[PDB]
Formats: C-alpha cells, structure tokens, sequence
C-alpha cells in the first residue's frame, strides 16, 4: 500500500535543480527517519538520503554528497528532496520513504522503511 | 505500586515494541523456571502477593495515558487504572478477589465489572470476533483512548471490549508467543492494521493446554497431540516441543519439576 | 505437586525423514533396527512408547544397543533379558537420543532405505537427529529474518528478500533445514565468518543440523554459533555463521 502523497519529478538538463515534495495525510511522518530511495529501469534499488526525525542528522550516499539536499518540514507533516546539480546517472524512479523499523537514523540509511510513497521518474537528459 | 513498564504509540517502531514485550516478559519470570527451553512463570500458589502483578502504562499521540495490570501467573490482564477509576475483570475464585484489593489503592473509587475476561466474553460484548478485531498501532492508539475515556463516560460498552481484545492480544499473547510478537512485529512495519491469521487464533486458545502439554510431556513428546493452524485454516497436529520452542516464549505453571 | 510424564506411544523420524523400523517386522531377539519410509497403519515395527523408565519399547521389547562402543548396532531385545542399562535411552531436546553409558548416540551413518542403526560419538550431524512423532511430512514454513525479510535460495547460493508469495522451507525431523522445491539438498555450512549454502545432504554432517531456539536465533548444535546477516546487510546476499549477540540480524521466526 502507499500513504505517502508524491508532488514533483520530471525532465531536467544536467546541471539544473529540482525538488521533490512528499506529506502525509493520515500517517504521523514527524515522528519517523524519512528517507529517499531510487531505483534505475535496468536494476536495481538502491538509497539516496536520509534524514532524522528531529532534522538533525542527516545521510547521503557517494553519488549525490553535496549535490542533493534533503529537508523536511515536521510542522506540515513533509519531506523535500532537493536535488541540485543533477547529473544523467540521477534518472531513475524516485519514492520517498519512511522508516518504522529504528528509533534512531542508522548510517547507509539501514532500515525498513515501510511506509512509502507512490513515486515519481526523474530524467536528466540533455 | 507494582513494576511498571510504559510504552507509547506516537512514534512506536519495531524496535520500541520489541523493548517492551521484552522488557515484560523480563518483569513477568524469574527466568529460573525453564522446561525443554520455554521459560515458566509463576507458581500462583504460594506467590506473595506483592509478587503477583505487574503493571502497563500505555499512552498514545493524544494526550490520553492508560495503565493496564497482568497476572503474573498467566500474563493476562486483570484491569486497568484510568485517571481516578479502576476497573477490574470480574475474577472466577474468591482468592483471585482478594488479590484485586492490593492493585489500585489510591484512587477515587474503583469498579468492578460484570464479565470475566477471556475472548468468549469479550466477543460477545464487543459484537466483533477476534477474526474481524484488527491488530496493529493504529487499533492499539484507538484502544487506548478509548480506554480512558471510559472513566469519563465516553466509550460504549461494545467498543470497550473491543479494545480490551486489541491491548491483550498486542501485549499478553505476544509476551507469551514470539510468534504474535513477530505478527505484531510485522503489523508495526509496513504500518498495517491487519486481523490475527488462523495461526494466532489457535495459538491464543492452545495456550492453556500447550502448558500442560509441554511440562507434563515424556522428554518433550506429547501425551496428545494439539492441533494448531497455518496461515490459512490449515490445521495440523503437533506431537513434540522442537517445533514450538521459537513459537512459546513463557508458559503458565502447572506441575513442578522432578528432582 | 510434580509432573507425571506419560509413556506415549509414538513414532520416532530421523534421517531424510525416515521412520526406526524393526527389520521384516520379526522380533525374536537381537534382530537388527532399521530406517524405513514411514508407514501410515498400526504395524508395530514402527510405533515406539516412550516408557516412564527412559527405555524405548515397540511390541514389547525394549531398543538395545549391541555394546558400548562406537558402531555397534541397535538391536531388539527382551527388556528383561538384555543388559540392564543397554536398554536405556535419553531424548535430549536438541534432537539426540543418547545411550547414558556408553555416552553413545543413536545414529544412522548412511541415509538409504534400510539402513542399520548404530550408536555413534555424539558430532551433533544430521546422522543423529531424531524426532518423536507421529507427524510423517516435515514441516513445511517460511524462515523470516532480518526487516521482515524472507530466507530465499535460489541454486547453491541462500539469501535474505522481502517476502513473496522458493522461499519455503521443509524442516526435517533430522535436524536439516531442506528448500521445499528440492528435498535432497540441505542448509550446509563448511567449516565451523563462513558462507551457507545449498549442497545435497548425503555426508549429513554437522553444518548441515540446524536447532530452531528460544531466544529467535537457528543455532548449529556442534559449533555454538547461529545464522548471522553480515553486518545486518541483506544487499549483500550473504547469510553467515556468527557467535552469539542476539542482535536483529541473527533472530529468526518460521511463519508457517
Ligand atoms: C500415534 O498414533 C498411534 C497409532 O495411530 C497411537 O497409538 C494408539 O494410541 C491410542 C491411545 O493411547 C490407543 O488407543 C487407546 O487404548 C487404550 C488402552 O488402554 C484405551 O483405553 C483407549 O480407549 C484407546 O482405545 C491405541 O491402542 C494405540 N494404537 C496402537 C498402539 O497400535 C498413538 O497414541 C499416537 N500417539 C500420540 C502421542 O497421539
Ligand atoms: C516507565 O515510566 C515510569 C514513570 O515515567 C518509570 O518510573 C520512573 O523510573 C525512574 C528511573 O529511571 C525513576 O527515577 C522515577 O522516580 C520513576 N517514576 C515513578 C516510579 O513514578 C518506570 O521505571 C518506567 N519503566 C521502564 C521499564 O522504563
Ligand atoms: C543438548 O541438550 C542437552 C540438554 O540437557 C545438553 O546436555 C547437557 O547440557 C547441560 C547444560 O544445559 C549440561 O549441564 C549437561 O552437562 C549436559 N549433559 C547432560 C547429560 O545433561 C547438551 O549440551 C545439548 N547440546 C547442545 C549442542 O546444546
Ligand atoms: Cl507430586
Ligand atoms: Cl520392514
Ligand atoms: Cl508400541
Ligand atoms: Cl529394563
């Protein structure tokens, strides 16, 4: 089942920003490690970035360190990807996650994450 | 006055649940009493009484906080304490009466009810069979506060059997199985509100007698076998203990120990 | 009061999921004890009570081992004209049925249809699992782990996945942890940080037995240590063998 919205995605030329929006409606997300994952049509899922509940930790992996930005806002109940910078390896389908699994935010994003989002293909192409 | 051991829905994770059946059935044993590795509990029969119950805060995302009381002896719940009210199971002995008396003692008034409380009571009241009760956070935040406001007069008698039957499956049956610890467990996961399989359905009633199995058995073989069910309505016969050791985490005390 | 345990007449499965078998069904004394597929009557050649005086009766003789050195023979025998502790046998709850003077243990040291019991030096293997019951199958579930995730092999190589509707698993009365699509090949594990696998369970060693416990973890009974998820990462594809912590990546729960 999905019980995350998905706001955002689209075309992009490399080196250009976009952001990707993602609340819930019913389901407490200021409470939760939320986290966005990807996952390219060949194969296979993989993660992107996390971030705390509190907001302040937050993790990324090799290929976005410093390119993308990942936010949230607790009083709206809302997690942003922003993603700055992009590069032809960011295409793939982007789903925003939330990790029910850790009390805390685990390095490499480690978790469940069971409550996700419907998502939305991102295309870097010039 | 007895241990206390508190959990909370707003924000509950797999791993906070997992602390707390934990942390109860730690409160609940000894731990000395083991037979074929499923640890025992209790002797009701000459357990002081101070030693008899344990004590459950819940509280949720509301402000709303609810403490529930287990016998020790079977890891059942007894009543709960809302604010300045305590209610109490109707017991089913005179000595389990007395035994109320030490749970509640600094509130307004204390009520007992009618009913005992096994499921074929709850049921009826609640008019929904444990088939049809979904288990999950949201059900255990929705019992919670519906638990309260009983004190205040705001929850019907249905609904409030209703939500004795998600706090004792939630709590008691999974501090007695790692099974509906795991279905819970799973439930907590994705976020689901799901209604206990077959496989939890017959585990809750062989309860009882998967004790008696299990401690009066010949070196771990059955007298008799029980008949449990699969996820689906599959029913099968067990004969020896291997095969529920990762399913029973604590029994209730029937017989001692040969020396 | 104190327990009274019950003298239940009972089967008793062990290796490949065979029965113990009184050989053609003739009892005269010293007739050799077999491993036979599991039948589904009354014939008394395969029904075993478990008598109070730890002694293991089919038709009225006892189970009695030939000596009390390793590979002799399991025999039956008059429970009165055998050797008073020859006939005595203890049924531990890691599966082993042990000789208590000898220290010997109850084992079939090959897998075929007929194959003579012996008492053997207790390894812990697949050869000297043993289960009571009347429960002819295995049993059949699926071994969640880690997140939620399922047991999974595909081949020789064994993983962890999110669960789908093989990733089933028939748990032997040996001991062996057998992928339901292919019941000659077991859960195996070489040396005693290693890999498991999926080879066949013909040598039905120890690494291939495996004990499903208490606190959650499946615990090989002759190493001491348990299934691990390296590093608690199922991306690796990786299922090991840890010392115990108890931590998320060793506990286990069968779902059947
Ligand atoms: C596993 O299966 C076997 C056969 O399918 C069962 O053996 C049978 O056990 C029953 C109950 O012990 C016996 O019947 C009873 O006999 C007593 C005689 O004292 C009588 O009082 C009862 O009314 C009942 O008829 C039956 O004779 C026996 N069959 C044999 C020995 O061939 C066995 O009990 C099963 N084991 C378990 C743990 O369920
Ligand atoms: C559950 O909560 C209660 C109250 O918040 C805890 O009782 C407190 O325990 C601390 C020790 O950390 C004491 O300093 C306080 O005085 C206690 N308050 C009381 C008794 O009103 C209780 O220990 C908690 N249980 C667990 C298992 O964490
Ligand atoms: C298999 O189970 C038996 C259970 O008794 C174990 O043997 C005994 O284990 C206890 C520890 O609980 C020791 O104190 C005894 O000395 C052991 N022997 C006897 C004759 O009681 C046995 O170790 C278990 N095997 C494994 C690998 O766990
Ligand atoms: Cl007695
Ligand atoms: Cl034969
Ligand atoms: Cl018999
Ligand atoms: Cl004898």
């Amino acid at each position: 089942q999905v019980q995350l919205a998905e706001t955002g995605g689209g075309l992009v030329e490399p080196g250009g920003s976009l952001r990707l929006s993602c609340a819930a409606p019913e389901f407490r997300l200021q409470y939760y490690t939320a986290g966005w994952f990807r996952q390219a049509p060949g194969k296979e899922r993989e993660w992107v970035a996390c971030i705390s509940a509190g907001g302040g930790v937050t993790y990324y992996t090799g290929s976005v360190q410093g390119r993308f930005t990942i936010s949230r806002d607790n009083a709206k109940r809302t997690v942003y990807l922003q993603m700055d910078s992009l590069k032809p390896e960011d295409t793939a389908v982007y789903s925003c996650a939330a990790d029910l699994e850790y009390s805390q935010i685990m390095p490499s994003c480690r978790g469940s994450y069971g409550v996700r989002g419907q998502g939305t293909q991102v295309t870097v192409s010039s | 006055q007895y241990p206390i051991i508190n959990f909370t829905t707003a924000g509950a994770t797999v791993q906070s649940y997992t602390n707390f059946i934990r942390a109860v059935r730690g409160r609940l044993t000894t731990g000395a009493d083991v037979r074929h590795e499923i640890p025992v509990l209790p002797n009701r029969v000459g357990l002081p009484i101070n030693q008899r119950f344990i004590l459950v805060e819940l509280s949720n995302h509301a402000e709303l906080s609810v403490t529930l009381a287990l016998d020790v002896t079977n890891a059942y719940v007894v009543g709960y304490r809302a604010g300045n009210s305590a209610y109490f199971f109707h017991p089913d002995n005179q000595e389990d009466a007395e035994a109320i008396t030490h749970l509640f003692t600094d509130v307004q008034n204390r009520y007992t009810f009618a009913f005992g409380g096994n499921y074929d009571r709850l049921e009826q009241l609640a008019g929904n069979l444990r088939e049809n009760i979904e288990l999950g956070n949201g059900p255990l935040e929705e019992a919670i506060s519906a638990l309260y406001y009983y004190s205040t007069g705001g929850t019907q008698l249905p609904t409030l059997a209703r939500s004795f039957i998600i706090c004792i499956q939630m709590i008691s049956e999974a501090a007695r199985f790692q099974y509906i610890e795991g279905e819970m467990r799973t439930r907590i996961r994705y976020n689901r509100r799901s209604a206990p399989d077959p496989s939890v359905i017959t585990l809750e009633n062989s309860w009882g007698r998967l004790s008696t199995a299990i401690q009066e058995s010949n070196q771990g073989a059955f007298a008799s076998p029980i008949q449990l069910q699969r996820r689906n309505g599959s029913k099968f016969s067990v004969y020896d203990v291997s095969i529920l050791i990762p399913i029973i985490a604590l029994m209730v005390y029937r017989c001692a120990p040969p020396p | 009061d104190v327990c009274m345990d019950p003298e239940p007449i009972v089967r008793i499965v062990g290796r490949n999921g065979l029965c113990v078998d009184v050989r053609d069904g003739r009892f005269h004394n010293g007739n050799a004890i077999q491993l036979w597929p599991c039948k589904s009557n009354t014939d008394a050649n395969q029904l075993w009570t478990l008598k109070r005086d730890n002694t293991i009766r089919s038709n009225g003789k006892c189970l009695t081992t030939y000596g009390y050195s390793p590979g002799v023979y399991v025999m039956i025998y008059d429970c009165n004209t055998a050797a008073t502790d020859a006939t005595r046998w203890q049924i531990w709850d890691n599966g082993t049925i042990i000789n208590p003077r000898s220290s010997l243990v109850l084992a079939a040291t090959s897998g075929n249809s007929g194959t003579t019991l012996t008492v053997q030096t207790n390894i812990y293997a697949v050869s000297q699992g043993w289960l009571p019951t009347n429960n002819t199958q295995p049993f059949v579930t699926t071994i969640v782990g880690l997140y939620g995730l399922c047991l999974q092999a595909n081949s020789g190589q064994v993983w962890i996945e999110d669960c789908s509707s093989e990733q089933q698993w028939a748990l032997y009365a040996d001991g062996s942890i057998r992928p339901q699509q292919n019941r000659d090949n077991c859960l195996t594990s070489d040396s005693n940080e290693t890999v498991v696998k999926i080879l066949s369970c013909g040598p039905a060693s120890s690494g291939q037995r495996w004990m499903f416990k208490n606190d959650g973890t499946i615990l090989n009974l002759y190493s001491g240590l348990v299934l691990d998820v390296r590093a608690s990462d199922p991306s690796l594809k990786q299922i090991i063998l840890y010392p115990l912590h108890g931590d998320p990546n060793q506990i286990w729960l069968p779902l059947f």
